[PDB]
């Protein structure tokens, strides 16, 4: 039974034939519509190129089109340096691909003329690198620039995730200038071009693969924020080895590990009568909305136990062994926060993620805390 | 490997086994598990399928410290030796410099020592380019996600590659981790299977004390009388009375839930009787025997108490004197940070509100060790002495100016206890 | 169009002579 | 045998990795080791983060002080006095010392 | 303080604005402008003979210079002085000021190769010996024979990077040199403020007034104002999940209900059961989780009920209803 789902996990899309359009002068040898490619993240939108470009050149006449991720450069040279790796050549490289004018030399082929198309893969790396208008605008301005005579042109075929990208352009620039205009954009799919290429994707189709409208109900509901529908089979995979492990089900089983302890479970955090009032002891102090020490909230703490004799007052070193208790389950969290006399010092500063709505009600049922409130 | 040959050394002079001597060595943190016993499936089947299926996929697990999952892993790649793949401890803190890592992956492939630039540029060239196998365990990732997070876009952009022979494994801090230090483009790639590991439960906390307490509980030892020697003269007997292993189970998974604090509380209750035992009789170091509750009491609550309470009573007069000043500026101002001179205003102004009294001879000692010759100081003696004493204690702190004057001072333990201890 | 870039450099008397004979023998 | 003078400065709030290593090869390596923290600080162990303090074996021992003032009269003497023979003075010199420590007009 | 502002004005896209405003810039005063230009040609001729003297040519006046400045220097004056002399014509080389990105390290490794590397300079080459290398060309520079062999271009000499006081003097020791003619052009009211008598003694700068109220389309292009967020989130919802389009809808009624200000946002707890009432929000974290991707964006606010309310004004939000909601 393990074959059929060991092979589970494993033109096409309705998003190439937008592209062909687009690229209407690339089967002609002239040159293309003008591409700026976008996505919201996760839209399978690093993979979409990916898969157009490798079907080009599956397809496709010379063929030497490349392309190269903007990962780790943080500089505009050695991209210049990626398309030369598809000559297998030798030349002087480091000034040829530094200066603006330096690049207009290298664009002049050598066996049958087939012109050269850039794909810059991730440019939101270099987007989002150092100050905008100092160095990645210029970088950014200096790549988008096409006015060569020729139509062997650097056709830049570029991605990012955020939209705020367009109107960072200079007014120039948004004057129908370069790879600009196309704004093409990819909505992500619902379930109703993605959940079909899961279908096609099942082409050898085990017998129970499972009801299908249960996976159709898994597509619409995890469609409220999603992008990735084969990662999100990567989480039916998971669970369809649940029924591989037992001999929408774990989505159930991965959000109430999340919602519980505010409604419920903050009780099961606080076995002890003395935590209960440990714990109402932090709000009091957080009257004064301050760095919520361990000695602040010990200052409150002895000074209401000497007025109410709920209980002795115990140990600083109680105190702290007993805010850890609420600390693993995930109520309070602590940090090491700033203060500026000597050194970058570092008092501890609490946070709670109780309300006081949800506080009143576990408190009523307790007459002790009542004196405290 | 090398050297290990040169840390043998020969003439090793019988030492003395104990009887607690071969507790400590099952109870050392070394040597299928109880407590994540399925959870260890969830894995090893998230890992099987890839790894026979020749794939690259995610997996993440996370959880306080002290629940195994530095453990748990290393016993799924165990067994898989018996049935492709290149092992690799990546650890976060163990690098020195974030990109350290880079090395040693391509280390790790063919034994070359490149750049952590050329590296990854090699790196990126083999998981687009080979025809068809990596697990690579990535420690501790607080540490690796620091700068600009550039490095950890590398770590899960390689596995979006169906040509990627690699399979990661992250082990992280907090599953809150890719929610709120990373993207939503990296957490993207995170997937979502993200496998909580909860702490342990005291049921399962004493069915992890018996592994290590296997076949050396209520056991039997050789032992002659004159040496102390035990061997696995009488033949004695120790046992563990599993109430105060109970007990040391009921604390520990209530406040940390650790796998390392219940054994190393143990530990340390053991060596309590070690030299309880030593004590009463003295074999050095060259009718049945137990480990009480009362070891565990003692032990448990020697993580916890203090001293500083002690500290401050057992320090000098002046030391005394001047935290009763200080705290005696902070009801009267209700500021709780007060300027450095009004303390040196207010240690004269304390000397006479007193009256004619034991404070004469105080007075006369606390501006002139004697010798009244030399007299007249203007502040007490040693008064940067105890200041400084003060100072790195951490009971005080002290906000760095060259004015000696309006240099702010502030507490950094509760002024309550410092209330407290100086009433004895 | 190339305004943007910043420093690209480009390769693209009856009377007077009786100035020329007074000002270079006064400087 | 490690030796550690102010072991508090190593305890920064960035990397904390130096402890990290010594204090896992407690727990993995078969070469006896044996960490000394000296430091100065006294709440060091808040000053330590929550996956070092669990590598950590919690055992601390606090210095102790003169708690009376009986005390260091009984460490002067001790330190001025001299057992060994050597000197015709020194039987002489080790009453001087204890007649000077015995009297409290001294 | 009922003040009118710029929130309050009715709002023009990106390609309306600069279509209309190319419009005006190439369609307004047009004939007087060439009259004007025709009108000032008969100066050329005297430029061309006071700059034999060395002198550094400075133009000041409203209006942008740089069309001005790019006819003058490189059709009209680069080939007169190279027929004049007796082959390329004279080497131009400009310096974009209103470009913040010029250095003085880079300019000036242009300048030692565009003047003669008749010696090994690089050996001067050492740390700061950029006045040093200078000095060293100076002096050699007095005893040459006196002819223009190159001249350089400096646009908006106010700029954001060459008004910058370590570039300054660099410019100060090169207009002392006889072989080079400087003809530079600044836009600022207080450009004489740049000088002293020190520099102005290497400079002997001259003025002449050019004022043709031109637009300065190139030197609006790095400037920016509130043109160039109640605009930056409105394309964002553009591309995003259609959940988030309905729950910002209900954001924004009963946030417009009661300027867009805190007063008029709405709690949490009561959002969260409303959202729950069109079967839309699940519970706390389902709505938080795609309410933290409109915090990411600052694209709503929270201030303390739990008031969650959007920074954008009234008149804002209804145009956030009316256009892209709907
Ligand atoms: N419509 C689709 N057709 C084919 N494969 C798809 C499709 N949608 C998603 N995938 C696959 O699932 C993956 C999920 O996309 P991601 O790579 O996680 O996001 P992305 O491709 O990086 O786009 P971003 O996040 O905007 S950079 C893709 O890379 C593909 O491998
Ligand atoms: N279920 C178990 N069975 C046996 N021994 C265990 C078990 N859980 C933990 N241990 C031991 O306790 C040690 C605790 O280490 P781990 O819990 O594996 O590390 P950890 O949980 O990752 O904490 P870190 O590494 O600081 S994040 C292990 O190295 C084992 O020696």
């Amino acid at each position: 039974k393990a074959l059929l789902q060991k092979s589970s996990e494993l033109a096409r899309t309705a998003e190439y034939e937008q592209v062909m359009n687009f690229l209407a002068k690339a089967i002609s040898e002239h040159r293309s519509d003008s591409l700026y490619i976008t996505g919201p993240p996760g839209t399978g939108k690093t993979a979409q190129l990916d898969m157009i470009i490798r079907q080009k050149f599956q397809s496709l006449e010379s063929v030497a089109v490349t392309s190269i991720n903007c990962i780790s450069l943080g500089e505009p040279s050695s991209i210049f340096q990626k398309i030369f790796d598809s000559f297998q050549d030798l030349n002087g490289p480091t000034l040829q691909i530094k200066n603006m004018q330096h690049l207009q030399k290298f664009l002049e082929p050598y066996h049958k003329k087939t012109t050269f198309v850039v794909v810059l893969d991730e440019m939101d790396r270099l987007l989002h690198a150092n100050t905008s208008e100092t160095q990645s605008v210029r970088t950014i301005l200096e790549l988008f620039l096409l006015a060569k005579l020729p139509t062997v042109s650097f056709v830049l075929i570029g991605m990012a995730n955020s939209l705020d990208m367009k109107d960072r352009f200079l007014s120039r620039l948004n004057l129908d200038r370069g790879l600009l205009p196309q704004t093409i954009v990819f909505q992500p799919y619902t379930a109703e071009q993605m959940y079909e290429i899961v279908i096609q994707k099942m082409s050898s189709l085990p017998t129970i693969i499972f009801q299908p409208m249960a996976i159709k109900f898994a597509a619409k509901k995890c469609a409220g924020n999603t992008g990735d529908l084969r990662k999100l089979f990567d989480v039916l995979r998971g669970s369809i080895e649940i029924y591989e492990l037992e001999k929408l089900n774990y989505i159930a089983k991965v959000f109430s590990k999340f919602v519980n302890n505010n409604s419920t479970r903050t009780r099961i955090a606080k076995l002890n009568i003395q935590q209960k009032l440990i714990l109402c002891t932090i709000i009091q102090s957080l009257k004064l909305n301050s760095d919520a020490t361990i000695d602040e909230s010990f200052d409150h703490y002895i000074k209401a136990i000497t007025k109410t004799d709920t209980l002795a007052p115990l140990q600083r070193n109680e105190f702290l062994e007993i805010c850890t208790i609420l600390e693993t389950c995930g109520l309070v969290s602590i940090k090491k926060t700033k203060c500026k006399g000597k050194t970058k010092r570092f008092v501890d500063k609490i946070d709670v993620d109780l309300d006081m709505r949800e506080f009143y009600d576990e408190m009523t049922k307790i007459s002790i805390l009542k004196p405290f409130l | 490997s090398r050297f290990e040959n040169k840390l043998k050394t020969t003439q090793k002079h019988q030492i003395v086994e104990t009887i607690f001597s071969k507790v400590k060595k099952q109870l050392n943190s070394s040597y299928y598990l109880p407590a994540r016993e399925n959870e260890f499936a969830s894995i090893y089947l998230s890992a099987y399928s890839a790894i026979e299926s020749d794939s690259a996929t995610t997996i993440y697990v996370a959880g306080t410290p002290g629940v195994g999952k530095t453990l748990t892993v290393r016993e799924v790649v165990k067994e898989l030796l018996s049935s492709d793949f290149l092992y690799v401890e990546i650890n976060g803190l163990k690098m020195v410099k974030p990109t350290d890592c880079y090395e040693t992956l391509w280390n790790k492939v063919s034994g070359e020592r490149l750049t952590w630039a050329a590296s990854m540029e090699s790196l990126e060239f083999y998981f687009k380019r080979v025809p068809k196998t990596i697990v690579v365990l990535l420690d501790e990732l607080d540490a690796m996600v620091t700068k600009s997070q550039d490095i950890m876009y590398n770590f899960f952009n390689w596995t979006t590659y169906e040509n990627a022979k690699l399979i990661v494994i992250a082990v992280a801090n907090t599953m809150d981790l890719p929610e709120r230090q990373l993207g939503n483009k990296i957490t993207s790639r995170i997937g979502f299977t993200r496998i909580m590991f909860t702490g342990y439960t005291h049921e399962e906390l004493k069915n992890i004390i018996d592994l290590r307490l296997k076949g050396l509980n209520d056991s039997f030892f050789y032992v002659d009388t004159k040496t102390g020697n035990a061997i696995l003269v009488r033949k004695v007997r120790l046992r563990m009375s599993a109430d105060a292993i109970e007990i040391a189970s009921r604390k520990v998974a209530s406040v940390s839930g650790d796998a390392r604090r219940a054994l190393k509380v143990c530990k340390r209750a053991a060596e309590i009787a070690e030299k309880h035992y030593m004590a009463k009789h003295g074999y050095g170091y060259d009718g049945v025997q137990t480990v009480h509750i009362t070891h565990v009491m003692k032990a448990l609550n020697e993580t916890l108490n203090s001293h500083v309470i002690t500290f401050m009573t057992r320090l000098s007069f002046t030391a005394k004197l001047f935290i009763y000043a200080l705290l005696n500026l902070m009801k009267k101002n209700g500021s709780q940070e007060q300027e450095l001179g009004d303390i040196v205003d207010e240690i004269k102004l304390l000397i006479e509100v007193n009256g004619s009294n034991f404070v004469m001879e105080i007075a006369k000692t606390l501006f002139q060790q004697g010798s009244d010759n030399i007299s007249e100081q203007l502040r007490i003696i040693s008064w940067d002495f105890v200041l400084n004493q003060l100072l790195d204690a951490g009971i005080l702190f002290k906000q760095t100016m060259k004015n000696d004057r309006i240099c702010c001072v502030k507490l950094n333990i509760s002024v309550e206890e410092a209330k407290r201890a100086m009433n004895e | 169009a190339d305004a943007q870039r910043s420093h690209y450099t480009v390769y693209p008397e009856k009377r007077w002579e009786l100035y020329h004979q007074l000002h270079s023998h006064f400087h | 045998v490690f030796i550690f003078d102010e072991i508090d400065t190593f305890a920064g709030p960035v990397r904390q990795t130096l402890l990290y290593n010594l204090f896992d090869m407690v727990e993995h390596s078969r070469v006896p080791v044996c960490i000394f923290g000296c430091t100065t600080k006294l709440n060091i162990l808040e000053y330590l983060e929550k996956r070092v303090k669990s590598r950590f074996s919690q055992r601390v021992i606090y210095m102790p002080q003169i708690q009376n003032l009986d005390d260091m009269v009984d460490a002067v003497r001790n330190l001025l006095t001299v057992r060994s023979e050597i000197s015709p003075w020194v039987s002489q010199w080790n009453e001087t010392l204890e007649k000077e420590l015995s009297d409290p007009r001294s | 303080k009922s003040r009118h502002t710029m929130s309050m004005a009715p709002d023009v896209t990106r390609e309306e604005f600069s279509l209309v405003s190319n419009f005006f810039n190439e369609n307004f005063q047009k004939r007087p402008r060439q009259k004007l230009f025709e009108i000032q040609k008969k100066m050329f001729p005297q430029y061309w003979f006071e700059l034999t003297q060395g002198f550094s040519l400075l133009f000041y006046g409203v209006g942008s210079k740089r069309n001005f400045l790019e006819e003058f220097a490189i059709d009209y004056l680069s080939p007169k002085i190279a027929y004049s002399q007796l082959v390329n014509s004279i080497p131009c080389l400009i310096l974009n000021g209103y470009n913040p990105s010029c250095n003085y390290r880079d300019v000036f490794k242009e300048i030692t190769d565009l003047l003669v590397p008749a010696e090994l300079t690089r050996s001067e080459t050492k740390g700061n010996h950029v006045i040093l290398q200078i000095q060293k060309m100076i002096d050699f520079y007095k005893n040459q024979p006196l002819d223009i062999k190159l001249i350089l271009v400096v646009h908006n000499l106010d700029g954001p990077s060459i008004r910058k006081n370590t570039f300054q003097t660099m410019l100060s020791f090169l207009s002392v040199i006889r072989q080079i003619a400087i003809v530079a052009s600044t836009d600022h009211i207080y450009a004489p403020l740049l000088w002293d008598n020190m520099k102005a003694q290497n400079y002997n700068f001259v003025f002449h007034d050019i004022s043709n109220f031109e637009p300065s389309t190139v030197e609006s292009t790095f400037q920016d104002v509130m043109k160039m967020g109640a605009e930056g989130a409105k394309y964002v919802l553009q591309s995003l999940t259609v959940n988030s389009k309905k729950m910002y809808k209900l954001l924004i009624e009963t946030q417009m209900q009661n300027r867009g200000t805190q007063r008029t946002g709405v709690e949490l707890k009561l959002f969260n059961h409303l959202c729950a009432a069109d079967f839309i929000a699940s519970n706390e974290i389902a709505l938080r989780s795609m309410l933290r991707e409109f915090i990411e964006h600052k694209m709503a606010n929270i201030t303390k009920m739990e008031i969650i309310w959007v920074p954008y004004t009234y008149a804002e939000l209804e145009k956030l209803l009316k256009t892209v909601l709907n």
